[PDB]
């Protein structure tokens, strides 16, 4: 299923923190995270102290991610709420990152696809010798 | 590649500035660098080796160059109990007018440093004269370090870079190095003895200009290829002998009188020329046991794998340990390390009781300081001994091809050797403090004889065996009708009993109570840092709280705060503190050496066998005391020559305590001190024209660690050095 | 960035995933445990390496390991 | 009086190894 | 206060806080005697190289000297301890 | 031996003499009939016979002019250090046993760690006494002295 | 009171427990003095 | 809960400050003190005479044997 795109919702209500922005959004990445608000509310900013809620749609633009997964999660206990988050980069172009599948990831989802897993659980790994000078590592096997 | 370290890509890529941190610490470990290969790592390694014997030559080429341009020397030679020998000349523009003046000494003509590592008793007693002696053997150096870097760049070259299988021949490499590389060596070196030396303690000047038509014996050379070597023994020194000069002058270049040669109260120089010969025979003979090209020789695989005790009680004993040590270059660095450490305590044990140098004994300083000096480094060898060995056993040691091996049977029951070692710690630890503070209890409720002073009898009956009057014990070379005794009677025995029985020099001291204390402390000093060491490395490849501590390697920061809790459990982290322990350790051995000689110096033995039995005598009457005139070195009311020792006293004391910051505080709260930091540049007008091209953050969890025990290193031995030359030379 | 395994030792419980602070694992169909579900690193680019997931793992040996490896920024946790 | 190599190892190597070895940790191929 | 793809520059805060913008306020020829005079030391390279070589031998030079301390002078020289 | 013994040593006594001068002298600002003077006559009492006591057991003494141990075996001088010792390794073995005795009756029991931080009182007073014969430790030795699963 | 017995035998066990062994100490040697040997054999 | 424990508190610093006046009435020289505060030494705990101890108890004059103290509570 294709993700949801944005963007022109408004954001929430703040008066200035020093948490904000830097550099790095402007020259490397920056990310947003957004929401629907049901009621206008008072939220704790992962950057700052305070912010409120705007009812309805809702935008934050948060450096490095994290802090949007940390907001966000807390958006989803607390009050309930239904959020999204996409990496912007510079250029324009921006990224979905979360959910990404439809479904939460604690959620069990056909769709997805299994990465870095081993299928000889166990420390079974061999011992580092075997593979010296063999770019490999022992886990990656 | 793309930028430094080029070595490594991934860690080129970090946009921070830890990439020239680690690119720093982890430019010589060849194994982890990108696209590493056997044969390369071979070849890095010898090449480095060429590397650093051109750093050693260069090394002492400088000394001799300065020595001869700066030093005195030439009037050294001349007193030698009354005049200071100089390391080199001072230039600083730091320097005020009084401190000029109060460093110009030895008879410079300007503010110099005087020597303290006894190059002069050594080039004194080695032949050397003059300076021009002196500067043609700093251009045979520089040439020798000229030809170790051209030999680095040959065999970096495709032409002449050598195979790995090469290197891997073990037999060949072992029958010339014990051949030639020890025997032969030795056998050149008696010959410089008996041309050059000996003759030049008898006055007569032999150099290249003259060693051919001069003989170093009257019979010259007849009576050696004869059978009657006898003759070369006929005549030995006078004990009215003068060194350098003729007067009590023999004829003898062999002998074997033992003792001291009364004047310089050094050993016989044709003690040792005789030494070096019999020891190039036993390494001549020696190195022709393993097999080459020729037919004959050992298997060194073939004997390992022979010895197995039947009734298998050390299982498969040592098969398959050929392949284990002769692929792992970290095993052979073990236990080259081990070996390297044991005999650098050999030599520091050796060289205080038995000086080889002319007129080095009475210098009080340079045996102070020598002997400190490789206590100290055969203590680091040691720690990096017990290294490089849990780093085999990461990397390179195979579990399937060590199959029921002696190496594999430590693992096995290696949680017996763990406790064990805990529990004589554990009894060390629990008495010798113990008995300290009993008896610093007596003594602040000021009843001495209630302490506890356990005499050392058996190491007093190993003296008594030696021959030494005291204690009496009526023990063999300490009693008439015994065997041994009258078995050596009148070859070295006249010399050596007359030695050890001299009250002034270092040979077997009187010890008491007071020495039975602190070689409890210093075996509880060896028995913890061992257990450290080992329990490092025998866990290495996993415990309870991490059975797969194998692949992370020998250094990582952790595991998380999971499972209880996981800080400082790498391999390459007990190393870290092990160290702590084992500068402990040497730091009783020298507190111990420096307050012992000291007082016999001083000729005052009763203070030290008095106050070395409670620890508040220690504090007192050793470092409290001999801080006296270190601490006045500079004054409101004046400045001495002891200035520059009392600065680096402080200095010591600095770096020490800079890098308990590092050791207590850890990472986390300085990332985000630095994080603000960053936000402050960016909003400082003028300021943030500029801009950083990598990223600041703050010091890594392992990084911490390494300049935290940096910092304490190199302020534990800054500031001991700064006392052990100030307190000494300042007595002198 | 860092490296991040699964093994069949899991047994879907899925407490990792909750534990992650970055959105690194999530949950895939399965059938060697009764849950029928096992961990995924298919975001290991977005790890911190704070092994908080690690810290959430009840199999008698940890079944999804953090190796730290090379350092990036997303690693590093660099809001500049 | 050759004493005035001192401030050519004192400071002028150092200043050009500092500079050099700053240029080529900076370097980007 | 916004927020455009379009824009991003804009959009993360890229300004120019406290440029001019304005004209040169430098009288002219002023400008131009030091745009000429000065102009050997703007090309790079070359400047680096005559900041070491010039610097290092200006710094040589000051070797000569009087009033700095060369002087041990005219003072007895003590023993001071065992002799020496 | 290289010492002399305690009775027939020049620095032993002149340490009693040396001590009783010091502590007599406090004596002096006291006057008589007084409590401190009681008090420091009775610790040159009890100074009189530490010394006495040490020159009566054969302790032999330093240049230093204090007693000195013999460990190494000599029979002369078992009350230095081996007497005790066995005295010790007695005690310190009923400690254990004791100790051992009860971990071993609390194993097989419900919460055992309950009767570790709330001690068995009743339990422990039944077997301090078990430790008095503790060296037949060695007859169980002969047979479940250890585990045999490690 | 069976739960009072039971506050008791907890650390309190221990120095009851040491508190009575230091009194033994304390009176042996308050009656054997600076004893450095065993003299009886 | 913390009500009571500063009841708690308070009661701890009574008997504390109750020691303290006792020893100043059995084991101390405040009377002789009181006569000549600039020549004798304060001292307020006397030390039985066990093992050796005994030597704490110095001369603090008028004719007392004990440990000098800082406390100040002769002054008060
Ligand atoms: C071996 C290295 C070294 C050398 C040779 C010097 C030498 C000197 N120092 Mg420095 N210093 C050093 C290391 C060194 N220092 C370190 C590690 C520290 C940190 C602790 C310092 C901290 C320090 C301070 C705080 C001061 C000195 C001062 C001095 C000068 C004192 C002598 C004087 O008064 O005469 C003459 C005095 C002059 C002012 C003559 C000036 C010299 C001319 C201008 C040189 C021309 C500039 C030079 C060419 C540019 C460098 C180019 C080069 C990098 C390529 C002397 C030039 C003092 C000083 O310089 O006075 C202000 C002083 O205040 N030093
Ligand atoms: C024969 C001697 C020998 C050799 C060839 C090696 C070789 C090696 N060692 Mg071993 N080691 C040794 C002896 C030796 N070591 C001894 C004696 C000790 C005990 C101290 C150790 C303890 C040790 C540890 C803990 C480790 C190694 C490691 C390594 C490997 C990487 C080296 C590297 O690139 O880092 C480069 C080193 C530097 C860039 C030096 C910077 C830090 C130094 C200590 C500071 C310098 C001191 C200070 C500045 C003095 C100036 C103070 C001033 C005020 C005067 C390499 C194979 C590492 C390894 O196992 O690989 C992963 C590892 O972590 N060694
Ligand atoms: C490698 C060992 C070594 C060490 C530790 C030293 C250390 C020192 N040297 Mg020596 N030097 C050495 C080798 C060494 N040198 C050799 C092989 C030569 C040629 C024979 C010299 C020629 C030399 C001169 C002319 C002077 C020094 C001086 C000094 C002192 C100040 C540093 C300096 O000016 O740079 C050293 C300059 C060099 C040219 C050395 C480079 C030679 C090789 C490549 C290194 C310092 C104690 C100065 C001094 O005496 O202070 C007052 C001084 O004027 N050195
Ligand atoms: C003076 C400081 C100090 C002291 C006393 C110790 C003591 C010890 N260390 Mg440590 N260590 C230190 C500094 C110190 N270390 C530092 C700075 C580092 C670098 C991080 C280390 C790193 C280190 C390592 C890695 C190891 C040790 C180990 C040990 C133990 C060694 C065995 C032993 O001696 O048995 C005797 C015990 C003692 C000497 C301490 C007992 C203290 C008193 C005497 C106990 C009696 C208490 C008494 C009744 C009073 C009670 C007070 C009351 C309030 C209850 C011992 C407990 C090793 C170990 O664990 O042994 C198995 C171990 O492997 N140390
Ligand atoms: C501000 C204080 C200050 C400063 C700046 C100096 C500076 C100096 N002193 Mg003076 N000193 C001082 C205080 C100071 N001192 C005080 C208070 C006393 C007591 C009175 C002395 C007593 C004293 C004596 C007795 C001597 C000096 C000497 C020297 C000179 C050393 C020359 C040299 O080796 O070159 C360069 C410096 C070094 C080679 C050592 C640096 C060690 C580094 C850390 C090694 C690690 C490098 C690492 C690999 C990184 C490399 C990067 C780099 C290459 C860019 C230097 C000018 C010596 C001298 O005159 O020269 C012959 C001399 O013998 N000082
Ligand atoms: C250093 C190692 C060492 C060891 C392990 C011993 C051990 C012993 N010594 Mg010896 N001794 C030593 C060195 C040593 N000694 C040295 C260097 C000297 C020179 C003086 C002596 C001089 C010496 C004398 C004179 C005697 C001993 C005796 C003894 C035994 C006394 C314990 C006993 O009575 O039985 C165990 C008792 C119970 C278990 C209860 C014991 C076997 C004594 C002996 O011979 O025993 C009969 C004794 O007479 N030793
Ligand atoms: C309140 C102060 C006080 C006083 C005045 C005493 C007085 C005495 N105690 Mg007690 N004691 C006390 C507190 C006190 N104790 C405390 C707080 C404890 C710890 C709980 C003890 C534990 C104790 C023990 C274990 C012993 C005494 C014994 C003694 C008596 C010595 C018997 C004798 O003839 O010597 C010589 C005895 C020879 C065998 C010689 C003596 C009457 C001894 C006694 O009489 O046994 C019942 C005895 O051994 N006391
Ligand atoms: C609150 C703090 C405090 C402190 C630290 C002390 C401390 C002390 N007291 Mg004091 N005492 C206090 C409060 C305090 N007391 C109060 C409030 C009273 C009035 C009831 C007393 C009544 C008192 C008397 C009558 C005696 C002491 C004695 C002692 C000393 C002997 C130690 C002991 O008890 O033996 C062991 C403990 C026990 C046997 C029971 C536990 C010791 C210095 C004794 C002394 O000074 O020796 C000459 C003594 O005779 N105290
Ligand atoms: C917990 C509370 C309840 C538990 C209690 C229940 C048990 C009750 C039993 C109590 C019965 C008391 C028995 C009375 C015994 C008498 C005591 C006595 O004799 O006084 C002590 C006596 C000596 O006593 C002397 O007696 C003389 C005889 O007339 C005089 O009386 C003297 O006054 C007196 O001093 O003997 C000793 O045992 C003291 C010897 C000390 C031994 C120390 C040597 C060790 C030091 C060196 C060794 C070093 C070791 C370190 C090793 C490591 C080195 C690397
Ligand atoms: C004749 C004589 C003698 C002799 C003696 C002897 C016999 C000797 C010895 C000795 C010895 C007996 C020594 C030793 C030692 C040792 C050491 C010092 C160790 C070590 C080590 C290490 C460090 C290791 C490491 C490792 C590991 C851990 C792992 C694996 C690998 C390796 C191995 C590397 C006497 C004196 C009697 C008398 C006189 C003369
Ligand atoms: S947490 Fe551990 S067990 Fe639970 S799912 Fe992730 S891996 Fe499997
Ligand atoms: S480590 Fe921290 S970040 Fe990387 S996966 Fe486990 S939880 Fe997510
Ligand atoms: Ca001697």
């Amino acid at each position: 299923t294709p993700p949801e795109l944005d963007p022109n919702t408004p954001s929430p209500i703040f008066g200035g923190s020093t948490g904000g922005l830097l550099r790095k959004a402007q020259v490397e990445e920056f990310y947003v995270i957004t929401w629907e608000s049901p009621k206008e509310q008072i939220f704790e900013m992962p950057t700052g102290g305070a912010a409120i809620m705007r009812e309805g749609p809702n935008l934050l633009k948060l450096a490095r991610k994290e802090q949007c997964l940390a907001l966000g999660t807390r958006l989803r206990s607390k009050y309930k709420i239904k959020y999204q988050f996409y990496r912007v980069f510079p250029s324009g172009e921006v990224q979905y990152l979360h959910p990404k599948d439809g479904v939460y990831p604690e959620k069990v989802n056909p769709g997805r696809q299994g990465v870095g897993v081993n299928f000889r659980s166990i420390g079974k790994n061999v011992s580092p010798i075997e593979v010296k000078f063999t770019g490999k590592q022992p886990y990656d096997l | 590649a793309l930028r430094l370290p080029r070595f490594s890509q991934g860690i080129a890529q970090d946009p921070t500035t830890r990439r020239i941190w680690f690119g720093i610490a982890t430019a010589h470990d060849f194994e982890s660098h990108d696209d590493i290969t056997e044969g390369r790592l071979y070849q890095n390694i010898f090449a480095s080796h060429f590397g650093q014997l051109a750093i050693i030559f260069l090394w002492t080429s400088g000394n001799l160059f300065h020595v001869a341009w700066q030093g005195n020397f030439e009037a050294w030679v001349q007193d030698p109990f009354h005049v200071r020998p100089i390391a080199h000349a001072i230039w600083d523009p730091h320097f005020g007018q009084p401190a000029v003046e109060a460093f110009t000494r030895g008879g410079a003509l300007g503010p110099v440093n005087i020597a303290y590592s006894g190059v002069y008793q050594w080039w004194y007693t080695i032949g050397l004269r003059t300076n021009e002696d002196l500067y043609t053997g700093a251009i045979f150096l520089l040439f020798l370090s000229f030809i170790s870097l051209l030999a680095g760049w040959l065999h970096l070259q495709p032409k002449w870079k050598p195979s790995v299988s090469w290197f891997k021949n073990a037999e060949s490499r072992l029958n010339h190095h014990l051949s030639g590389l020890f025997g032969v060596s030795s056998l050149a070196w008696a010959g410089h003895l008996v041309h050059v030396a000996i003759p030049g303690s008898r006055g007569e000047y032999v150099r290249w200009n003259n060693f051919l038509d001069v003989l170093p014996y009257p019979q010259g050379l007849g009576p050696l290829l004869t059978g009657q070597w006898n003759l070369y023994a006929q005549n030995p020194s006078s004990s009215n002998h003068l060194f350098g000069t003729t007067q009590g002058a023999g004829t003898a270049i062999l002998t074997i009188l033992g003792g001291f040669h009364p004047q310089t109260q050094s050993l016989w120089l044709t003690d040792m020329a005789h030494h070096h010969l019999a020891i190039a025979f036993l390494f001549l003979i020696g190195g022709l046991m393993y097999r080459t090209n020729f037919g004959i020789g050992h298997s060194i695989k073939y004997i390992l794998e022979a010895h197995i005790p039947p009734g298998g009680r050390l299982g498969r004993g040592h098969k398959g340990l050929y392949d284990t040590i002769n692929n792992s270059i970290h095993f052979q660095l073990g236990l080259a390390l081990a070996s390297l450490g044991v005999i650098t305590s050999l030599v520091a044990q050796h060289m205080y009781s038995l000086p080889a140098y002319a007129f080095i004994a009475q210098d009080f300083t340079t045996q102070a300081a020598l002997y400190t000096h490789h206590q100290y480094i055969a203590g680091f060898i040691m720690t990096g001994a017990f290294a490089h060995g849990p780093i085999f056993f990461i990397r390179d040691y195979n579990p399937e091809q060590n199959a029921d091996n002696v190496l594999a049977r430590m693992l096995e029951h290696k949680e017996a050797i763990i406790s064990h070692l805990s529990w004589a710690s554990l009894f060390l630890g629990f008495h010798t403090l113990g008995l300290y503070v009993h008896n610093d209890v007596m003594l602040a409720f000021g009843t001495p004889e209630k302490q506890i002073l356990i005499e050392p009898i058996f190491a007093q009956w190993i003296q008594s065996a030696h021959g030494k009057t005291s204690y009496g014990f009526d023990v063999l070379l300490s009693s008439t009708n015994g065997p041994a005794l009258n078995a050596g009677r009148n070859i070295w025995l006249p010399g050596w009993l007359n030695a050890i029985n001299e009250n002034s020099n270092s040979l077997f001291l009187t010890i008491g109570p007071g020495d039975f204390l602190v070689h409890h402390a210093i075996a509880l000093g060896l028995h913890t840092t061992t257990l450290i060491l080992v329990k490092g490395a025998l866990d290495a490849r996993g415990s309870k709280l991490m059975p797969d501590k194998k692949d992370f390697g020998y250094s990582f920061p952790c595991d998380g705060p999971g499972r209880g809790g996981t800080c400082d459990i790498s391999a390459w982290d007990d190393f870290y503190l092990a160290v702590f322990w084992m500068l402990n350790t040497i730091g009783w051995v020298t507190f111990y050496w420096h307050w012992k000689h000291i007082t016999l110096w001083r000729g005052n033995v009763s203070q030290f066998n008095e106050s070395s039995t409670y620890l508040m005598g220690w504090l007192r009457d050793y470092l409290w005391l001999n801080s006296s005139q270190l601490i006045n070195g500079y004054t409101p009311l004046v400045c001495n020559s002891l200035s520059v020792w009392a600065w680096m006293f402080l200095f010591g004391h600095l770096v020490w305590a800079t890098g308990f910051m590092f050791l207590i505080s850890w990472r986390g709260y300085w990332q985000e001190l630095i994080e603000t930091l960053a936000w402050a540049h960016e909003r400082t007008p003028l300021a943030n024209l500029i801009r950083w091209r990598d990223k600041p953050v703050a010091l890594s969890i392992v990084q911490a660690r390494l300049v935290g025990l940096v910092h304490f290193s190199v302020g534990y031995i800054f500031t001991y050095a700064a006392f052990l030359i100030a307190s000494t030379s300042g007595k002198f | 960035s860092h490296s991040v395994k699964i093994y069949d030792t899991c047994i879907g419980c899925t407490q990792c995933v909750r534990a992650c602070p970055t959105d690194v694992l999530e949950m895939i169909p399965w059938g060697g445990c009764k849950a029928k579900q096992i961990a995924s690193a298919p975001r290991t680019e977005d790890c911190v390496g704070c092994k908080r997931c690690e810290s959430a793992c009840p199999t008698d040996f940890l079944s999804v390991r953090v190796y730290l490896w090379h350092e990036t920024t997303r690693s590093m946790g660099l809001a500049y | 009086l050759p004493s005035l190599f001192v401030p050519l190892v004192g400071l002028l190597f150092p200043a050009v190894a500092m500079a050099s070895l700053f240029l080529h940790v900076e370097k980007r191929l | 206060v916004y927020f455009d793809l379009e824009d991003i520059g804009n959009t993360t805060g890229q300004w120019d806080l406290y440029g001019s913008d304005a004209p040169s306020p430098y009288s002219p020829l002023q400008s131009k005697f030091f745009e000429t005079f000065a102009a050997p030391f703007t090309k790079r390279g070359l400047l680096l190289k005559f900041l070491i070589l010039g610097g290092g031998s200006t710094l040589a030079y000051f070797s000569t000297t009087a009033s700095g301390d060369i002087l041990p002078i005219v003072k007895g020289p003590q023993l001071p301890p065992k002799l020496g | 031996s290289g010492l002399t013994p305690c009775k027939e040593s020049k620095q032993f006594a002149k340490r009693e003499k040396q001590s009783i001068k010091k502590l007599e002298s406090s004596l002096k600002i006291y006057a008589a009939d007084s409590a401190p003077a009681l008090a420091i006559n009775a610790t040159i009492e009890k100074t009189k016979r530490r010394f006495d006591n040490y020159a009566k057991q054969g302790l032999l003494c330093g240049a230093d002019g204090l007693p000195h141990l013999i460990v190494s075996g000599d029979q002369r001088h078992w009350g230095e250090f081996i007497t005790p010792g066995i005295l010790f390794l007695y005690i310190a073995g009923w400690i254990g046993w004791v100790g051992r005795s009860y971990l071993i009756a609390i194993r097989d029991e419900k919460k055992p760690t309950q009767k570790e931080i709330i001690i068995d009182v009743p339990l422990a007073s039944r077997l301090v006494f078990r430790g008095f014969s503790w060296p037949i430790a060695a007859y169980r030795e002969l047979l479940n002295g250890e585990l045999v699963a490690k | 009171r069976d739960l009072k017995t039971y506050l008791s035998v907890a650390p309190v066990a221990s120095t009851l427990w040491f508190a009575a062994l230091a009194g033994l100490l304390i009176e042996i040697n308050r009656l054997f003095p600076d004893a450095l040997t065993f003299p009886f054999f | 809960k913390v009500f009571s424990a500063h009841f708690g508190q308070l009661s701890i610093i009574f008997l504390w400050l109750s020691g303290m006046y006792f020893h100043g009435a059995r084991f101390s020289n405040y009377e002789a003190w009181l006569n000549d505060p600039t020549h004798i030494r304060p001292s307020a705990q006397v030390v039985w005479p066990i093992v050796g101890q005994e030597i704490l108890n110095g001369d603090v004059g008028g004719g007392f044997r004990g440990i000098q103290i800082t406390s100040g509570f002769f002054q008060i």
